[PDB]
RNA sequence: ACGACCAGGGCUACACACGUGCUACAAUGGCGCAUACAAAGAGAAGCGACCUCGCGAGAGCAAGCGGACCUCAUAAAGUGCGUCGUAGUCCGGAUUGGAGUCUGCAACUCGACUCCAUGAAGUCGGAAUCGCUAGUAAUCGUGGAUCAGAAUGCCACGGUG
RNA sequence: UCCUCCUAAAGAGUAACGGAGGAGCACGAAGGUUGGCUAAUCCUGGUCGGACAUCAGGAGGUUAGUGCAAUGGCAUAAGCC
């Protein structure tokens, strides 16, 4: 809650003066944080799966979502209704206590970290971004891990546009470029 | 444990164990512990912590993980991008300080390989 | 690489000729029999063309290839494949 | 939220040696440290550092002269 | 001109196959410290000790010798005390980058060597084949010839056996 | 022998060695009811992820689906939990 307790009294300090607004409801807001690690590689083994549904369980204390196929297709030996993926989706509180632990310990902490580029908004200002490895959030035990398998963090917000969703992250010296 | 970007094992000693990160053989691994004040044969476990405290100090004067690949593929590619005969030699996949290559090429030319 | 205290090498019949050249400034391509010379810093920004076993070939010079001499941008036999 | 299924979830202190005290919860359980802390972090100070060009004139002029 | 002078290239290229050798795949062994015993050679445009600067190749100064006098020259295997604990390993050094030394008009195609990095392939090798009957095979080092610099081959002598 | 559209002439029906297709089963839920939900497809961003796995909005609005052939239905969904 202590980023939140930063938010709500000194970035709207910020994203008032700079960009003409008359209410508290033109500035964006964040919306959710959501967690995909998926496992395509689950066919050879359940364990691959739960473990996969466990290990980032572990990360934001939330038990994830098996979530299955959508539809079909004939290459990659899917079928409707294969469980392959795993979710956690974050709102409100939690969803700070989280993007604390990214922003402050996990994001220097990435092997050859140079900053995450500056174009990732999908024309919408709605993030994306995606680790490459798991122990670089720092709650794992060292040699307690089977594979090595990122996830994709998707921080979604009320933002609207490239230029004016931007700022609310780079308000928290989000380490661009 | 983890010193500087990646991690170290325990068990082995501090002379072999810090040469497990990429830029430090048995010189540097013992002007570490030679100008941080340790000794050579106690392991990474049963040390204290201010000792990585400032053996953390210590290595990061050199270039290391990051900043010694990068320049390493800095140079080949320099080498590359102009026409040099060592340039020739990387963009091609073949030896390039000068080995007979009518034979024994083949740790540049990777495995053996019929027609 | 040569012993540092000598200094580097370079032909007296190309160095007073370059110090010409630089001095009458014309880019009709200096052509030379010499590929052993290290390439000096007011040799940036020249075409020269150094004999390669057949013909010249055209080099030109700038500020990256200082350090090296005249031959690694002349290769000498040819080859393209079996 | 359910009222089970979930981990458990504790303050727990994530200081840096740098001296960056700070309290998190999560299920780590230990007194868990830091290494790596980004209030003086090589990012804004210290990438600049593998760049390492040169100007060959200055390659060349650094080790002898004429 | 199939003669003769000169600069620069070429014999050293590489999709592959064969023959000969070196180094290993490790505990009868890696690494670090101390400690003993050889033989046969070579040297004036040459061998170049002592002393100082250099992490090291080596530059600095200048005695000694046509040599049972002086140099090259320290033998290594071994023996003692540690460390190591069966792992692609502190095994193995291939290949590549950065910085240097020397002879030499000149080390780009192409020289050896030392330091800092990098640490591939390989866990005793298929059918078939090779050498040896006592100071022998098997391993260990040293010298010489050709040579301004440049052999893991060639020719020599001993150490364990 | 049975089933679907057309020939069939705006109601039913109407033939040939005329023009095209499916059946001779399944389901203990794929049934009754309550509560809730809404698609195919491409663009853009993203860990291995590629033209097509999963995740994010976003356009678009049944161009999708029904245990199977067509034809007629279908949002109160008869489609999906
Ligand atoms: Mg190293
Ligand atoms: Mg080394
Ligand atoms: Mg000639
Ligand atoms: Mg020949
Ligand atoms: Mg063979
Ligand atoms: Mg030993
Ligand atoms: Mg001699
Ligand atoms: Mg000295
Ligand atoms: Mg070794
Ligand atoms: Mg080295
Ligand atoms: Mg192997
Ligand atoms: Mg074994
Ligand atoms: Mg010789
Ligand atoms: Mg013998
Ligand atoms: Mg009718
Ligand atoms: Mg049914
Ligand atoms: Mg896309
Ligand atoms: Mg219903
Ligand atoms: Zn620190």
């Amino acid at each position: 809650a202590k980023l939140h307790d930063y938010y709500k009294d000194e970035v709207v300090k910020k994203l008032m003066t700079e960009f003409n607004y008359n209410s508290v409801m033109q500035v964006p807001r964040v919306e959710k944080i959501t967690l995909n690690m998926g496992v395509g590689e689950a066919i050879a083994d359940k364990k691959l799966l739960d473990n996969a549904a466990a290990d980032l369980a572990a990360i934001s204390g939330q038990k994830p979502l098996i979530t299955k196929a959508r539809k079909s297709v004939a290459g990659f030996k899917i079928r409707q209704g294969y469980p392959i993926g795993c979710k956690v989706t974050l709102r409100g509180e939690r969803m700070w206590e989280f993007f604390e632990r990214l922003i402050t310990i996990a994001v220097p902490r990435i092997r050859d970290f140079r900053g995450l580029s500056a174009k990732s908004f999908d024309g919408r200002g709605n993030y994306s971004m995606g680790v490459r490895e798991q122990i670089i959030f720092p709650e794992i035990d060292y040699d307690k891990v089977d594979r090595v398998r990122g996830l994709d963090i998707t921080i979604t917000t009320t933002a609207k546009s490239d230029e004016e969703g931007r700022a609310l992250l780079a308000a928290f010296d989000f380490p661009f470029r | 444990a983890r010193i500087a970007g990646i991690n170290i094992p325990d068990h082995k000693h501090a002379v072999i164990a810090l040469t497990s990160i990429y830029g430090v053989g048995k010189t540097r691994s013992k002007a570490i512990l030679a100008a941080a004040g340790i000794a050579e044969d106690v392991k990474i476990s049963e040390l204290s912590e201010g000792q990585i405290d400032t053996l953390r100090d210590e290595v990061a004067k050199f270039v290391v993980e990051g900043d010694l690949r990068r320049e390493i593929s800095m140079s080949i590619k320099r080498l590359m991008d102009l026409g040099c005969y060592r340039g020739l030699r990387h963009r091609r996949g073949l030896p390039v300080r000068g080995q007979r290559t009518k034979t024994n090429a083949r740790t540049r030319k990777g495995p053996r390989k019929p027609i | 690489p040569r012993s540092l205290k000598k200094g580097p090498f370079i032909d007296l019949h190309l160095l007073k000729k370059v110090e010409k050249a630089v001095e009458s400034g014309d880019k009709k391509p200096l052509r030379t029999w010499s590929r052993r010379s290290t390439i000096f810093p007011n040799m940036i920004g020249l075409t020269i063309a150094v004999h390669n076993g057949r013909q010249h070939v055209p080099v030109f010079v700038t500020d990256e290839m200082v350090g090296h001499k005249l031959g690694e941008f002349a290769p000498t036999r040819t080859y393209r494949g079996h | 939220m359910k009222k089970d299924i979930h981990p458990k979830y504790e303050e727990i202190t994530a200081s840096c040696s740098c001296g960056n005290v700070m309290k998190i919860r999560s299920t780590v359980g230990h007194d868990l440290n830091l290494d790596v802390c980004s209030k003086c972090h090589p990012f804004f100070t210290g990438k600049q550092r593998d760049v390492a060009t040169g100007g060959r004139v200055d390659r060349f002029n650094k080790r002898f002269n004429i």
